[PDB]
């Protein structure tokens, strides 16, 4: 029954939507891009050395 | 239980009648359609439970963060000679410290 | 002197009360987490099982 | 004197509030932003790469 | 005690009912509106206070 309670309720709702997004990801899968990216970086510097010489 | 046996015949006849209407190729797909729906909702329920685990970290870390700044406020009060301010700050720190434990256990 | 005697007794009682209400709010957060988890598990059992006709 | 003693105190309370409201105002915006992000992000996972028609 | 218990139940149902009626995007920003509206009023008092002091 106050602007403080309104702010906190909505603040928690947004936090929960963020938490819901993290979980949703785990459900549909998590990573995929993680492994890819580490490779992109590795091939990045390897390519750079080759093209340099 | 002669009546009960008659109600048994009614159950059996209905079961046979339903099994005529069971069409191969549609009911089999339907059953897969049901599962698919069940699965998506249940996942979402599991995800929203796993969300609370993350929420426990947020609460707990936060409480500990305040607890330390009450104590570091208390040090400033003691240097100036502000008894009440120092003690009230310690009481504030403990309330949060002992709250934080409850969260960790829960986590 | 009597008013000061009354005031602090009101304060000590009130401070303890707010501490109870603080416990109750924290308690609700856990109980709700438990309720959701308990519900999720029951469905899991039903879906992973062949109970019912 | 009475006026100065009391009126300096009132200014402080206004100042604190002002800090308080502006806090909520800025967080309001950022909260809406992310909220929209998480919301949209979930819609993408479920509709794009989901399961169960 | 059952009158009061039923009440508790009803207040809960009404709390949930409105809890749903809420959309953070609208509500959060609508809470800020309230704060601002409340401030302007306090500023007016302080405006008077300042003048009176002068």
């Amino acid at each position: 029954s106050s602007a403080t309670s309104a702010f906190e309720r909505m603040e928690n709702k947004v936090l929960d939507m963020e938490a819901t997004s993290q979980a949703a990801g785990e459900l549909a899968g998590f990573g995929i891009e993680n492994q890819f990216a580490q490779l992109e970086a590795s091939s990045g510097v390897e390519d750079e050395l080759a093209a340099l010489k | 239980a002669l009546f009960d046996r008659l109600g048994r015949v009614v159950r059996a006849n209905l079961n046979d009648l339903v099994s005529k209407a069971e069409d191969p190729e549609k009911v089999l797909e339907q059953a897969v359609i049901d599962m698919q729906e069940d699965l998506v909702q249940l996942r979402q329920a599991v995800a929203r439970t796993i969300a609370e685990e993350k929420r426990t970290e947020q609460r707990l870390n936060q409480d500990t963060q305040e607890a330390k700044k009450w104590e570091d406020r208390a040090k400033l009060a003691l240097t100036n000679g502000e008894e009440n301010l120092a003690r009230e700050a310690l009481a504030r720190k403990k309330s949060l410290t002992d709250t934080a434990a409850a969260y960790q256990t829960q986590l | 002197a009597q008013q000061r005697t009354m005031s602090e007794n009101l304060r000590r009682n009130l401070a303890a009360l707010e501490a109870k209400i603080s416990e109750a709010k924290t308690k609700k957060n856990m109980l709700q987490a438990r309720a959701k988890a308990a519900k999720a598990n029951a469905e899991l059992q039903q879906t992973l099982g062949g109970l019912g006709t």
